[PDB]
């Protein structure tokens, strides 16, 4: 019923402005102030304004009130905030969020999935999967390791399986960590019985969406 | 502007324990507000004016508190409790929003599965060289690693990575992923990672000469 | 000045509106205090001005009292002005209010009145928050020209000591 | 009393703090003022006191101005008398504030604030209602001890005008 | 405590004319709201805060109005508009509602059919007498009876009642009660209700003897 | 959904007290402000007062601080009004009306049915039904009026119809009149065709369930 829309994600150049949106369905979009709440690691949630659609009335963050500039259209019922001037420190999940005055004070009721702003200079190159051969190296307690490198890719979601989805026991995918390249750098790894390293070709399944790329590897012992 | 401190940052707790969660205001605020955060998720309501909880909160949960000093506090942590609680206040303009605690499912401790792997040939084909080493299913929460080269000891090109807590094991496992070019890998031959962990009596190390497979 | 008996009751004067400004800028009113208040200035610098009504009857002892009236003039007139733009330029010096004073008033600010709601800019709450802060620098600028008198009259004594002196 | 030159003074102070009260008490506060801003009794008791510091330049003249002070003092003193109980016991002269003064503040009364939403009670909105209905009762109250210090004074006078005439 | 004056009193409104009805404050008020009651139903909300439309409020009716002054307007009132609309306000506690505005439907004037019923002998067997003038299916809403015993002018001992606006002729009907012991309608013999109203040339009248049947 | 239930009449002794209530439905109870509101038709409607049913605090029209007490119940989720020392001024309407805040003001947005409540010494007696017997008297135009006075009975809700329903069109029945003394008295008519008043016995049928007292009369110019 009630629900806020956001496009999940958005891609902007530094120095460039974006225009995000939240869709309001399931309720008179006019009669409830629509906030905006920033949210990063290293500072947590940031409020940075609201606006009441009803007239027009803006309010905001001090630390902000240059960087957003807050909109609302009525007839499509959709509130959108710019952000100029765009910065490393801008990429963030942005919420709306929607306040309701309930229980004696003001309460963030409904939320959106929040749009993820990456501001990066780098284009959209595909993984350079590569294969984290095992070896006793590899191998602790009758057990072994082994993996894939998705390295030096660009926008964050690739996806990983093992053996086309037929392996997911032990199996672990690190977050992808950014690296000073600007490219997203991220690891896949499973554990297994140290003999299967002999017998089964165990594969790991990459994929890059935005760069529409697949690939598969071959990972064991038969390369160093 | 009030600013709202959370203590602790990080919460473990065991399944079933009794466990509270504070957040301290700069300023007298007339309400607390307490949302919950599970990764890749907007925050959920969860306590509106102190003490309400809101639609679907399990009873579980509770909260209180007056002026500066406010708490949430869980009769019994689930293990679906496991997330980020963060505290906010209306009371002032701009509204603020509470660092947030982390809620942990504390379990047995467990020793890291220490690994390591060379930069394959792929890579060197590539002139790039990256050595990643791993810890499986370790508990608590935290390690270090450190990486050796020749016994000369590394900094900062080393990025480390870590898994959410195993929503089964409740184990973490971390990646550390030493970076070189081709010509700095094949400058030196003995490349370690060692491993510091209270799951350990000691340091651990996994190594390896370059050249050997 | 010889007008010795005019100029010593005025500055009585001066002291008592000075205590009565500063006990009416102690009315519970938030957060945050005036420096005025949070220095106790309208106490400490009212009495100076009473005390310095010693030259209502008619030694240098009145030298040490007419300066420490002069300085207390001075420094309630700097008080006043920062005071001023405390509340309207950038709340720069964040002085808490004595929670004796804060008890009645625990969850409220005047250095800021802008809604962090904007359906809230037309409601009677945001016009009651404006309406204390434009009282609030009606009594500071009320207090300013009040220290500025004792100023102007504590100068042109302090001029006649040492020149007689 | 002798004192002529003192007590003329000291009424031209009562005069000055009658006016910066009063234009005080005219700062936008809503719907309904005290009687004491209805009447513009602080503007015009207060030239009143600087008139009969007349005194201070040492005929029957002075008589008719210390009289008119003294009745200034006089009802002002039963005004600020009035708008402490207007305030504090019932709202039982209500005197509409002037228009250009309501302009700003067009929404709110100082005369209850009591919300009709018992939730509000704790709200800040209703915590700065009673901020200014205490700076009203403060204000009026200051006021009312510097009338009460003119009617002493003004008396004072006029007992000696009376008896010397 | 702020007073709501409502004007007209009542709006006689054809189908399909434009009609507005105003509110006016004893003191200005950030918002105004509007209620519609129908007879034997509580006030349905209407409009609120000034001008927005209640959920189902055909878009039909508008609302505006600042300060001391606000009205409610209708582009085209419908037969189902008949009602009486509050206007009511929140700026001062107490909360305070206006005297309402009955919204009638205009129709072509239409004189009273009238009749009047002697005491029937069933009540004179109570020993009480009432008589009933009735005036059918007559417009506009005024309307007076006179009751006239041997000529002589009753006044107090009759009642008055009137039906609501037929939701279908938009007329109205009226009846009216003399009431007697039956001692006081054996004394007199000629009854007589006297009749005026705009749908009349002249006042008319309906009477019996007492005795006849 | 949401909705709140009031028992729709009161009948009460002068001097006497009631305690209407109001039983909340569909939301969180305790989350909004609970208003009386009385309604009388010389006075249009009077705010009583309030009660916030989270904690308890209440207001109230000072012009009713001692006649109401309100109160709550946060378990059955039932709101109660207690009126004092009842007199006939205090026969009316009484809403339970629930306030949200929306749109940026306070907003009675869900109302109870209301408690019609009657302060009467009276007793429940029921209707002595007179034929208003029709005549040339009552012929005009051709038609005749015919009727029945249901004269005399007590608690308002007389119900009346015409050959047991099965006469709808023309017939009128009047709003009730409370008499001096105390008893409420009601007239209903008919228009027919005057010809038809000599074969078609005409039937008025009444019936008054608080006296569960059933009533018919032949009304007709076969009696004066």
């Amino acid at each position: 019923q009630v629900q806020l829309q956001q496009p999940g994600a958005e891609l902007v150049k530094p120095g460039a402005s974006v225009k995000m949106s939240c869709k309001a369905s399931g309720y008179t979009f006019t009669s409830y102030n629509m906030h905006w709440v920033k949210q990063t690691p290293g500072r947590g949630l940031e409020w940075i304004g609201a606006i009441y659609p009803g007239n027009g009335d803006t309010s905001y963050n001090q630390k902000f009130k240059g960087k957003a500039t807050l909109t609302a259209d009525k007839s499509s019922s959709t509130a959108y905030m710019q952000l100029s001037s765009l910065t490393s420190e801008d990429s963030a999940v942005y919420y709306c969020a929607r306040s309701t005055y309930y229980g004696g004070d003001w309460y963030f009721n409904v939320w959106g999935a929040g749009t993820t702003v990456t501001v990066s200079a780098a284009s959209t190159k595909g993984p350079s999967v590569f294969p984290l051969a095992p070896s006793s190296k590899s191998t602790s307690g009758g057990t072994a390791a082994l993996g894939c490198l998705v390295k030096d890719y660009f926008p964050e979601p690739v996806t990983v399986s093992w053996n086309s989805g037929a392996l997911t026991s032990g199996v672990h995918t690190f977050p992808a960590v950014l690296q000073s390249s600007g490219l997203y750098s991220l690891s896949s790894v499973v554990t297994v019985p140290s003999s299967s390293l002999g017998t089964q070709t165990y594969i790991c399944n990459v994929n890059h969406k935005p760069s529409n790329t697949k690939v598969d590897k071959k990972v064991e012992p038969k390369s160093c | 502007q009030i600013v709202l401190s959370q203590s602790p940052a990080i919460l473990s707790a065991s399944p079933g324990e009794k466990v509270t969660m504070t957040c301290r205001a700069s300023s007298s605020v007339s309400y607390i507000h307490w949302f919950q955060q599970k990764p890749g998720s907007s925050p959920k309501p969860w306590i509106y004016a102190t003490s309400n909880l809101a639609s679907g909160v399990p009873v579980r949960f509770s909260g209180s508190g007056s002026g500066t000093s406010y708490s949430l506090t869980i009769s019994r942590v689930e293990a679906e409790d496991a997330a980020t609680y963060y505290c906010q206040q209306w009371t002032s303009n701009p509204p603020t929003f509470g660092g947030g605690t982390k809620l942990e499912i504390k379990r047995t401790v467990a020793a890291p599965s220490v690994f390591i792997f060379p930069p394959s040939d792929e890579q060197l084909k590539s002139g790039t060289a990256s050595v990643v080493c791993l810890l499986n299913n370790f508990y608590p929460r935290e390690a270090k690693v450190q990486w050796k080269v020749d016994n000369a000891l590394q900094s900062g090109n080393s990025q480390e990575s870590v898994t959410e807590q195993d929503s089964k094991d409740s184990t973490y496992s971390l990646s550390s992923t030493l970076t070189l070019s081709k010509a700095d890998y094949e400058k030196h031959k003995v490349y370690a990672c060692e491993v510091t962990h209270q799951g350990l009596s000691s340091p651990v190390t996994k190594s390896f000469n370059r050249g050997e497979c | 000045m010889r007008e010795s008996k005019t100029l010593g009751a005025v500055q009585i004067m001066n002291g008592l509106f000075h205590i009565a400004l500063g006990g009416l800028l102690m009315i519970p009113a938030g957060i945050y205090a005036p420096i005025c208040v949070t220095v106790w200035y309208p106490l400490w610098g009212g009495i100076m001005y009473i005390i310095s009504g010693s030259l209502l009857a008619a030694v240098k002892g009145k030298m040490i009292m007419n300066s420490l009236s002069l300085f207390a003039a001075i420094s309630g007139m700097i008080l006043s002005i920062m005071d001023i733009l405390n509340i309207k330029i950038s709340h720069f010096l964040k002085m808490e209010s004595l929670n004796f004073i804060r008890a009645h008033t625990p969850y409220i600010n005047i250095y800021n009145c802008e809604p962090a709601n904007p359906s809230e800019k037309n409601s009677p709450s945001t016009q009651y928050c404006y309406s204390i802060q434009s009282l609030f620098l009606g009594i500071l600028s009320v207090m300013l020209i009040f220290a500025f008198f004792q100023e102007l009259v504590i100068a042109g004594i302090v001029e006649n000591e040492w020149k007689r002196t």
